C-alpha cells in the first residue's frame, strides 16, 4: 500500500 | 561536482530548490552537502531523503506506466524506454546507498541517526527489489531486510512507540513485507503492533507531538484497512 | 545524441515519455526527430510543442519562485540559483528558436504548419522576454511581436475565425500585449474581436470542431474577466 | 493571465 510519502520538508 | 561550493551554501541552495519544486538539483546540493565530510543534523537529513524522495519517485512512477504498458504488448520500443528508465532509477539508488555507505552510517550514533540511515538503506534496497527480476532479486531483498532489522533493533531499544522515525521505519518495513517479501501477514502484525503500541504512548505527549505521531498512525491504519 | 536512432522510434519514444510524463526525455526524442531533417506532420508538431512546454513550464515556475524570494530579499545564493534557473531557461528556449530556425520555418509552407511554427517562435521569445532586463530586452520584445504578427498576418488570410491554431495564436499574442509589451488595450482589443469573430463562425463547425474551438474561447473569456 | 496551457497531447 502506502510507504511514509516523505516529499515534503 | 559541487566541491567549490561552501556547505552552507550548498544547504541554503537545497531548501531554496525545495521551494522551486526543483528535486534533482536538490538531491544534487545534498549529495555535495554530504561530500563535504561532515555529519548531517536532523534538518540536513530530511533535506537529503525529500530531495531522492522526489527523484526517485518520479522514476518509480515512470517505470510503472512503462512497464504496465511493456506488459500489455506481450518493435523493442517500448522495451527499450523502460530499460533506460530503469537502469536511472538503479543510478539514483545506488548513488543514495553509496552515500550512506561512505561515510554516513558509519559515522552515525545516535538513535536518531542511525535509524535514520538505516531506514533509508531499507528503503532504497526496496526501490531496487521493485524492479529486479530472479536471484538479484533475492539478494537485493535480503539487503533491505537486513537494513530495516537493524533500524527496528535500534528503534525499538532507543526510542518511544511514537517516535515518528520509529512509526515510518515500521510503516515501510511492513510495506516491504507485503509487496516484496510475499509476507501479508507479518506485514499486518507489525502495522497492528506498531499501532497499538503507539496508541498507549500517546497520553505522554504534547500538542504537536500527538500531531506529528498521529498523522503517522493513520498511514498505518489506512494500510490496514487496505490489507484486510 | 540520437542520431543513431530511427525517426519513427523517436516519435514512438516521445509518445511513451508524454505518458510517463518525462517531459525531459520527451523533448529530446522530439529534437532528435526533427533534426532527421524531415518536415512534421501535425502530430509530431503536437508532440514537440508539448515537450517543451512542459520543460520550460517548469523553468518558468522555478524561476518566478525564486525571483519572488530575491526581490523579498532585497548571502549571494539566492542570486545565483535564480541565475543558474535563468541560465538554463535561456538553453531550452534557445535550443527551440533554433529547431525553428534550422530549418522546420522555412520548410513550412501550409499555413497550419507555418502559424504552427510561427506562434513557437513568438512564444519562445516570449519566455526570454519574461526574464529579459534592460535594452536586450527591447530586441527580444521586438522578435517575440514580429513572430506573432506573421502568424497573425497568414492566419486572418488562410485559416476560418473558429480555427483552433488560429485562435489560441490570438489568445498567446493577446497575453504578450498585456503582459510583455504593457499594451493591455491591445490585449483586450484581439481577445475580444477574435472572440466575437470566432462566435459568429461556430455555425460551420461540426459538434466535434465545436467543442475545440469553444474551449479555446473560454480562456479569452477567462481572460477578458481577469483584465476588464 | 493564461496563454494556452499546451501541455498535454
Ligand atoms: C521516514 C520518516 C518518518 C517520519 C518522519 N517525520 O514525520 O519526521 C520523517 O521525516 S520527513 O521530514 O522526511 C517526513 C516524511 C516529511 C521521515
Ligand atoms: C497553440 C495551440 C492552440 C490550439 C491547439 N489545439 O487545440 O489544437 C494547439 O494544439 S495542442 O495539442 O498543442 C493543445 C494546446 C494541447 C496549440
Ligand atoms: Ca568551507
Ligand atoms: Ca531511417
Ligand atoms: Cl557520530
Ligand atoms: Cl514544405
Amino acid at each position: 500500500a502506502g510507504s511514509i510519502p516523505g516529499r515534503r520538508s | 561536482a559541487m566541491g567549490s561550493m561552501e556547505r552552507a551554501s550548498l544547504i541554503q541552495k537545497a531548501k531554496l530548490a525545495e521551494q522551486a519544486e526543483r528535486y534533482e538539483d536538490m538531491a544534487a546540493f545534498m549529495k555535495g552537502a554530504v561530500e563535504k565530510g561532515e555529519e548531517l543534523s536532523c534538518e540536513e537529513r530530511n533535506l537529503l531523503s525529500v530531495a531522492y524522495k522526489n527523484v526517485v519517485g518520479g522514476q518509480r512512477a515512470a517505470w510503472r506506466v512503462l512497464s504496465s504498458i511493456e506488459q500489455k504488448s506481450n518493435g523493442p520500443e517500448v522495451r527499450e524506454y523502460r530499460e533506460k528508465v530503469e537502469t536511472e532509477l538503479q543510478g539514483v539508488c545506488d548513488t543514495v546507498l553509496g552515500l550512506l555507505d561512505s561515510h554516513l552510517i558509519k559515522e552515525a550514533g545516535d538513535a536518531e541517526s542511525r535509524v535514520f540511515y538505516l531506514k533509508m538503506k531499507g528503503d532504497y534496497y526496496r526501490y531496487l527489489a521493485e524492479v529486479a527480476t530472479g536471484d538479484d532479486k533475492k539478494r537485493i531483498i535480503d539487503s533491505a531486510r537486513s537494513a530495516y532489522q537493524e533500524a527496528m533493533d535500534i528503534s525499538k531499544k532507543e526510542m518511544p512507540p511514537t517516535n515518528p522515525i520509529r512509526l515510518g521505519l515500521a510503516l515501510n518495513f511492513s510495506v516491504f513485507h507485503y509487496e516484496i517479501a510475499n509476507s501479508p501477514e507479518e506485514a499486518i502484525s507489525l502495522a497492528k503492533t506498531t499501532f497499538d503500541e503507539a496508541m498507549a504512548d500517546l497520553h505522554t505527549l504534547s500538542e504537536d507531538s500527538y500531531k506529528d505521531s498521529t498523522l503517522i498512525m493513520q498511514l498505518l491504519r489506512d494500510n490496514l484497512t487496505l490489507w484486510t
